[PDB]
């Protein structure tokens, strides 16, 4: 009988007087729509609902606490201690056991999107003048790599952000300190070993990789000439990474994708 | 509600936001509308249902929502085109004249350029994606893509846009026929 | 209320106790002052203890200016009736546990009372000047070796005093008879 | 450096020794009278072990010489309380502390 | 050409022209009124946004910055007067204010322009201590902080310390607090560095801002006794009275229950002694017109001093204190459980009508002790010291008012009173 | 070395300048005093027994007072009603107190708890004669220092329905709806994964606090009882439409109170009986039938949103129980 009096008051307030403060009327109308549709909340929440068991409770509680801490840290500007806590939380959620038995729960919780929106905040600021907070980039890249690896559907989920992250995939390379964690490497890992995704990989981004490869083969990295390297007329590092990604894109399960 | 939506669409921005409230209520407002007497009585109840809300500003609200997208195919224009369809079912010369008067009294170009930008990028059957999906199905039982197997994108949106452009000139409204050129 | 005058006020809220409301007020649409109230009124009054207040710009017969080498705070007034004022600086200087001394050095040398007793107290700087027809006595923060404030006097300087005082709220016209206490 | 001024005697029989837990109820205050802490506001006594290096030295060495039911005035020194850095946010550097500590129970 | 060195004054100084130009440009960037149609307001907003964009894309923010730079090299209107003339000297302040207002209006709403010139905050916060344009600089810094979050990234400890020193130097300004609020959070996101800086540099000392505390309601009780010594009629200058307690509680709700006793003076020979005005946490001893004792310290002018005593303890239950008062040569004295205390308030002002008083906060049961039908002494008075039941004038009643006024928990039927006289009585004919 | 260089921050500056704070203050008489609305109620024996003069005082009474340091004077909280400058400055001071610990920063909240007080906040939220702005500021500060962190942590996980398969979970499969009844929102059993709550005790005599990770401790039972009592008093006051709402206008009375009640309802208190009593406050067919201003209905909307979210959660839990 809650919908009854809610809808009564809802229409009574709007009929009594014109109402300023558009946020008030917005909240009022979303409430009215919720009361009348009813099953919209169900169809919205059931994809996000989940059940596990009556035995593994402390583990999932720790996982949820770590994820909440990650989200709270997202709401704060990045600093040294913020980076340390984020790295700790990522390690904790990677080490938790529920992470493996129920991979659909992570997608229903949108953890990949949270890590993605953390890494995009870190990767902003500049494009070729600062790659600050490199450990935070690496931790996000390796978490996303592991997340996409242990599934079939998480690869499809990460394929959506693959298009964006290829624009700033040039970071973290040209340094043999992160042969794993990298946006280009997480893109390769998402599109790795799936013929459906390899086919769905159309050409808004293969040409982008080709331009990056051409730029790498025409210009060497200024960081190398700063370190004291003999300044070869081209760069064999960013090119090798682009070639590895293209290899992952073309070759799948032992048979070359003809269109790619 | 109509004034709230109109003000939200009138606030100067650079990209039409998601606005779930609008996406939820413009579908209720669209589905609210709709042997000689049996075919005219329903046409008169349709005129009554359309007058139940286009005299409250929906004719201008749809126009402003289309103008506030500047040519971006999304789930917001896809719902306001259906609202326009529901409000212009049949030859509703009154609503046509209200929109024409609105467009003539507020000399805005951001509506016609938005229509051009939306129509220039609606959808085209691409053969490459079709054979690619066929090869994917042949290799393995991959689930069928929802948006027309990812070969025709928002065909319903294109049909709704062109049906809206038709209803804007339905009957023989020469004024709007010349204003569209 | 005047001298030795006591009274009583009634703002309403007790119509059973209100006497002359039905006689006048009940018929002409007149309402009690506190009829629609759930709690009593605070009933502010005029305080007696005279605390210190900043000199307002819209105050007659007392003008305080500000200049700025050295920094000065000049005075001024235009009036026909004279009295004595109790001007005081706003922020007081605090004394630590060890330091506890105060010497008043005039134009010549240090010749005054030995008011050198303050374990830990706040001494607000002040000068008590009589209001003449022309009163240009002022304060000047100067420096020789330590914190020095010179309240520079002018002609007709025989009843104005200048010292440092803690919180003290007394308005009168006396030279001494100040409250004191020596704890053994 | 910590000095004690008793306010109410606690029969001077039971004294805190190493390996015990003490129950105190205190309302600290700065030197200028500005109250910075109290254990009566939250209505929960302060429980702490003796000799485990969990509370300040100026508090623990002073509480270790008190008795059950004995109220005392504990005056501390900056080096024995917080040093030249103080407590970030609350205690300014080189500040003395005063604690009105009463012992409710001694276990 | 005038500020670089001493040159001949054949220069074009458009003082009034630049004043009028600034006054027109400020209204040229006037934000739209809130009492306007929504569409017209949006049109004006878009117009002002485009205007700000075209004015910024010409680098005229740096131009007005250079102008205020060259104008800030002076100190006051008097300093500028004897160098640039009477008109320029008297209009320099208004020109600076108009320039700062224009700079603020140029950045009121744009997110791009602020992100463009954010690099000038190192200069803005440095000149923030001009003391003649501090309002304008503070408003500009507030409007630039509330818009772009990147500007908070360049705020270092020096800037926060400078802002806090401004708040400590220029008094209580309610805009510095808004600036610090915008420094803590900018757009739904917080910066922990600035939050910690504010918390660690602004209020550890408690000198600023306004502190606060929760104290108890204390009251006082006094009998109808008045003691006035002078030449002529005297009252033997010797009085004594005891006090016992039945039940007490140290902490009733949150703080130590106020419990003091002593003798309070008056103003002249009239009631209403000076002190803590009324209804505060001030009892006896919290002013220079009262002298009290509470078991541990001697209170005089809201300053306590501890004194030694055999078994010095707070006034617990079943404690008998006796207060003695001689007026001329010695002073008030207190003895706890018979044995006297080691302190007294010597060399105090004898002007006024002294009277016994007791101050308490809550949770207390106190008993005055006199001789005769009023009570019974527990100890023996020292030789000479009489009591208050003997201090009462012959053929007059003796009761107990509170201290000053109608501190009674009563309804509107309270007898509010005005001023009074000095009892009209407080030598033969020649 | 100087007078100005002794009562300010800097001391190594031997240049005798004068800040704007240095202004002459004269002993003025234009000053009003406030007669308190509550006294000590001291009762004299009135018998004049032959064994002394008795005076008795039992009922306690407290009040809060601002302390201006550069004037070294204490002033009652309620006297700010007339002084607009100190009122506005203290309102902005409370706003800054809430802003320095707005987000999930607890190192600063543990300091602010002692910086103001623990129960002085309760006194301010309990007082009736507050200036309104100060009442709202104290309410917001009380929410921020303790409740805000866990409220946000519990609201982030409000659209994620994780439920175990315990035998207690397999008990709400009925979700009483037949035999002519519909149940009550938020009443029943949850058995749903929700973030646990814990608050650390604020202590600064303890050296090397472990982490102070979560929040300063605050008594919740007294707070919830006090909120229920004031909400009942507030609805009774608003029903008669007087001209002296608590804190000035009626929005100052209702908005902070309903905001505190709403955040308390979010954070997982008001067990079944309390939810029944709070419901009977509004449900009888009250609070939704009154003439309420816009900021009040704006909070009523969020309240109803939570009452619908709990019903959705109960439906999801029943779905899982039957699907088992």
């Amino acid at each position: 009988s809650l919908q009854q009096l809610i809808s009564e008051t809802m229409v009574r307030w709007a009929q009594e007087s014109v109402i300023e403060d558009p946020e008030l009327v917005r909240a009022m109308f979303v409430l009215l729509h919720r009361q009348y549709d009813g099953i919209g909340g169900l169809v919205r929440a059931l994809p996000k609902t989940y059940t596990i068991n009556g035995v593994s409770v402390e583990d999932t509680i720790n996982l949820l606490a770590s994820l909440g801490q990650i989200r709270s840290l997202l709401s704060v500007r990045m600093g040294k201690e913020e980076e340390k806590l984020m790295i700790r939380g990522l390690g904790d959620i990677m080490n938790n056991k529920v992470f493996y038995q129920h991979p659909n729960l992570m997608r229903a919780l949108g953890m990949h999107e949270t890590v993605m929106e953390v890494m995009v905040n870190v990767l902003g600021g500049g494009e070729s003048k600062e790659i600050t907070f490199p450990k935070m980039v690496a931790n996000c890249c390796r978490f996303l790599c592991y997340f996409c690896r242990i599934s079939r559907q998480n690869q499809k989920a990460m394929f959506d952000h693959l298009s964006y992250l290829l624009e700033n995939s040039s970071v973290g390379l040209a340094s043999p300190a992160m042969r794993g964690s990298t946006p280009l490497d997480v893109a390769a890992a998402s599109v790795m070993d799936n013929n459906e995704l390899a086919l769905a990989l159309r050409e808004p981004d293969l040409e982008k990789v080709v331009r990056y490869l051409a730029g790498c083969g025409l210009q060497s990295c200024q960081m190398l000439v700063s370190k004291g390297y003999p300044d070869i007329g081209w760069n064999p590092v960013e090119g090798e990474r682009y070639l590895d990604f293209l290899r992952f894109a073309v070759f799948c399960n032992g048979e070359s994708v003809e269109e790619n | 509600l109509i004034l709230l939506f109109s003000r939200t669409a009138l606030t100067e921005k650079c990209k039409l936001e998601e606005d779930f409230l609008y996406m939820a209520y413009a579908d209720i407002m669209a589905k609210s509308c709709h042997s000689f007497e049996e075919k005219e009585m329903e046409k008169q109840k349709l005129l009554y249902q359309q007058a139940r809300l286009h005299d409250r500003g929906a004719a201008e609200m749809v126009l402003q929502t289309i103008s506030a997208s500047k040519g971006e195919t999304g789930p917001m224009v896809a719902a306001t085109l259906k609202l326009g369809i529901a409000i212009l079912n049949g030859g509703n010369s009154t609503v046509q004249q209200k929109m024409l008067d609105y467009l003539k009294e507020k000399k805005d170009v951001g509506f016609f350029q938005s229509l051009a930008g939306l129509m220039q990028s609606c959808s085209v059957l691409d053969l490459n994606a079709f054979e690619r999906q066929n090869k994917a199905e042949g290799l393995g039982m991959v689930t069928e893509e929802g948006s027309g197997e990812k070969v025709l994108q928002d065909d319903e949106f294109t049909c709704d846009l062109f049906r809206f452009l038709q209803l804007l000139c339905e009957g023989h409204n020469s004024d709007f026929q010349n204003y569209l050129r | 209320l005047g001298v030795a005058q006591v009274g009583r006020m009634n703002f309403g809220k007790d119509v059973s106790t209100l006497k002359y409301f039905t006689i006048c007020g009940l018929q002409e649409g007149y309402e009690p002052f506190a009829v629609n109230t759930n709690r009593d009124i605070t009933m502010w009054l005029s305080k007696r203890l005279p605390q210190f207040l900043q000199v307002p710009s819209n105050h007659e017969h007392i003008e305080v200016t500000r200049i700025d080498k050295v920094t000065q705070k000049s005075f001024g007034s235009q009036n026909n009736n004279t009295d004595i004022m109790f001007y005081r600086l706003s922020m007081p200087i605090e004394c630590a546990x060890x330091x506890x001394x105060x010497x008043x050095x005039x134009x010549x040398x240090x010749x005054x009372x030995x008011x050198x007793x303050x374990x830990x107290x706040x001494x607000x700087d002040s000068d008590f000047e009589v209001l003449m027809k022309t009163a240009h006595g002022h304060l000047v923060p100067d420096r020789i070796d330590k914190d020095k404030e010179t309240p520079k006097p002018e002609f007709n300087n025989h009843k104005d005093y200048a010292q440092e005082k803690p919180s003290r709220l007394k308005q009168x016209x006396x030279x001494x008879x100040x409250x004191x206490x020596x704890x053994x | 450096g910590v000095e004690i001024e008793t306010i109410s005697p606690g029969d001077g029989r039971t004294f805190p020794k190493k390996g015990q837990t003490c129950v105190v109820h205190y309302t600290g205050m700065l030197q200028n009278g500005k109250k910075f802490d109290s254990s009566r506001d939250r209505n929960k006594p302060f429980k702490f072990r003796i000799g485990k290096q969990e509370v300040i030295k100026g508090f623990e060495e002073g509480a270790a010489q008190m008795s059950l039911g004995q109220r005392a005035k504990l005056t501390c020194t900056p080096d024995v309380a917080y040093g030249a850095t103080g407590h970030p946010g609350v205690i300014p550097p080189n500040a003395t502390l005063i604690f009105d500590v009463e012992l409710l129970n001694l276990e | 050409a005038l500020s670089k060195k001493v040159k001949l004054p054949t220069i074009d100084l458009p003082i009034e022209s630049v004043s009028l130009s600034l006054q027109d440009l400020i209204g040229y960037f006037h934000p739209p009124d809130e009492h306007l149609e929504h569409e017209d307001k949006q049109n004006r907003l878009r117009a002002l946004k485009n205007r700000q964009n075209l004015f910024q894309e010409e680098g005229m923010i740096n131009l007005v910055l250079e102008c205020i730079d060259r104008l800030h090299v002076y100190s006051s209107a008097a300093h500028f007067a004897d160098v640039a003339g009477r008109e320029a000297g008297e209009s320099w302040k208004s020109i600076l204010n108009s320039l700062y207002e224009l700079l603020a209006a140029l950045i009121r709403g744009n997110r791009k322009n602020c992100a463009q010139f954010s690099g000038s905050l190192d200069w803005l916060i440095s000149r923030l201590e001009r003391l003649e344009a501090s309002s304008g600089i503070l408003e500009v810094l507030h409007c630039v902080l509330v818009e772009s979050p990147e500007a908070l990234n360049i705020i270092k400890e020096g800037h926060i310390k400078s802002i806090i020193s401004l708040l400590d130097k220029h008094g209580r300004n309610h805009k510095v607090l808004d600036v610090l609020c915008s420094l803590c959070v900018c757009h739904g996101v917080a910066v922990r560095s600035n939050q910690h800086l504010i918390c660690d540099n602004l209020l550890p000392g408690r000198d600023l801002l306004l502190q606060t505390r929760l104290v108890n309601h204390v009251s006082s009780m006094r009998p109808n006794i008045f003691l006035g010594v002078s030449e002529g009629s005297a009252q033997y200058k010797k009085w004594y009275y005891e006090l016992m307690v039945d039940h007490t509680e140290p902490f009733v709700t949150a703080e130590a229950t106020h419990l003091r006793v002593g003798w309070a003076s008056t103003e002249g020979y009239s009631p209403y002694p000076g002190g803590g005005e009324e209804w505060g946490g001030n009892g006896v001893g919290d002013d220079l017109f009262s002298y009290g004792f509470d078991g541990l310290h001697l209170w005089s002018g809201c300053i306590a001093r501890t004194v030694s005593s055999p078994n010095q303890h707070l006034l617990r239950t079943d404690d008998v204190i006796s207060c003695c008062l001689d007026l001329s040569a010695p002073s008030i004295s207190f003895r706890i459980n018979g044995q006297p205390v080691q302190g007294m308030f010597e060399n105090f002002n004898i002007d006024g009508l002294f009277f016994p008083v007791v101050s308490f906060s809550a949770g207390i049961k106190v008993r005055f002790l006199l001789g005769g039908r009023h009570g019974e002494f527990k100890f023996l008075p020292p030789p000479g010291y009489a009591a208050c039941y003997e201090a009462v004038l012959p053929k007059e009643k003796l009761k107990v008012e509170h201290s000053r006024e109608y501190k009674q928990e009563r309804t509107y039927t309270r007898d509010l009173l005005g001023p009074t006289v000095s009892l009209t009585q407080a030598v033969p004919v020649d | 070395p100087l007078s100005a260089g002794l009562f300010k921050s800097e001391h190594k500056n031997p240049v005798p300048q004068c800040p704007p704070r240095l202004h002459v203050q004269f002993l003025s008489h234009v000053l009003w005093s406030r007669m308190p609305n509550q006294f000590l109620k001291v009762d004299v024996s009135r018998i004049s027994e032959r064994q002394g003069w008795l005076v008795q005082c039992l009922d306690p009474l407290q009040f809060m007072s601002l302390h201006i340091p550069e004037e070294n004077r204490s002033v009652d909280i309620l006297e700010l009603t007339e002084q607009e400058e100190l009122l506005q400055f203290h309102y902005h001071t409370l706003r800054l107190y809430s802003a320095v610990c707005a987000l999930g920063n607890h190192r600063v909240a543990h300091a602010l708890c002692s910086h103001v007080d623990e129960p002085q906040l309760l006194y301010a939220i309990e007082n009736k004669y507050m200036p309104g702005l100060l009442r709202a500021g104290y309410y917001d500060l009380l929410i921020d220092i303790h409740l805000s962190s866990y409220a946000t942590a519990r609201l982030m996980m409000n659209n994620e329905f994780i439920v175990p398969m315990t035998e207690e979970t397999k008990s709400i499969t009925l979700f009483p709806d037949e035999n002519k009844k519909h149940g009550l929102p938020g009443i029943g059993l949850s058995t749903s994964l929700r973030p646990r709550m814990r608050f650390s005790s604020p202590s600064f005599v303890s050296i090397s606090n472990d982490c102070y990770q979560y929040s300063p401790e605050f008594p919740l039972d007294i707070l919830k009882a006090k909120t229920i009592q004031m909400l009942t008093e507030a609805v009774k006051e608003g029903s008669l439409h007087a001209r002296d709402p608590v804190g000035g206008t009626t929005e100052f009375l209702f908005v902070p109170l309903i905001k505190l009640f709403y955040t308390l309802l979010i954070m997982g208190i008001f067990h079944n009986e309390d939810l029944k009593h709070i419901l009977q406050l509004i449900e009888p067919s009250g609070l939704l039938q009154m003439k309420l201003p816009e900021p009040v209905k704006l909070q009523m909307c969020l309240l109803l949103q939570y009452l619908c979210d709990c019903q959705v959660r109960h439906r999801i839990e029943a779905i899982v129980a039957f699907s088992d």
